């Protein structure tokens, strides 16, 4: 028990600090599909007129 | 000879005196005669049966296509609705005057990036399913 405990805390050691830059990618992508819908609804407006 | 025969030469005529013209045209009569005989009496051909449709289906979910390893409702299936009334002004492409690209072109092309991306996103999906 005390040998698998160590080897389960360094794999979630190590998912930490994948997950953490993960999570910036996020915000990043979650504004930028934001101006992507304005960008394309604000064009379908001169199709439509 | 690839573009012509290999007996192109007109000097070569051994062929046409190796059998006689009455010889060889009974054997067309012959030839002709029995299958004649032989579709007379051949048997009806069988009826069409249903083309074999592909049906990609085919796998255990509803609308996958293991043959194209592609689905039939993507993740955001909806990302065509915006480029499929797009249309381009004929000829042109290119500022006569300035050189660069005029406000609506630029505008038509920044909205074709954002489906290119959409693309994109759909396959880092599929792969991780895979």
């Amino acid at each position: 028990l005390r040998e698998q405990i160590l080897l389960n805390g360094a794999r979630k050691a190590r998912l930490t600090e994948l997950v953490k830059e993960r999570m910036a990618y996020q915000e990043y992508q979650t504004i930028l599909e934001d101006l992507d819908a304005q960008v394309n609804a604000a064009y379908l407006k001169r199709t439509r007129t | 000879n690839f573009p012509l025969p290999e007996r192109c030469s007109p000097y070569d005529l051994e062929l046409p005196n190796s059998i006689s013209r009455e010889e060889f045209q009974a054997r067309k009569k012959r030839r002709i005669e029995e299958r004649r005989e032989a579709a007379k009496n051949a048997p009806p051909p069988q009826p069409k049966t249903k083309p074999t449709a592909s049906i990609p289906a085919c796998h255990e979910i509803q609308g996958y296509m293991p043959g194209r390893l592609e689905f039939e409702t993507e993740y955001c299936n909806e990302a065509e609705e915006a480029v499929q009334l797009m249309s381009f002004d004929p000829g042109d492409g290119i500022n006569p005057r300035t050189g660069e690209l005029e406000p609506e072109m630029e505008l038509k092309l920044t909205v074709m990036e954002i489906y290119n991306n959409r693309l994109t996103q759909r396959v880092e999906r599929k792969k991780v399913i895979f």
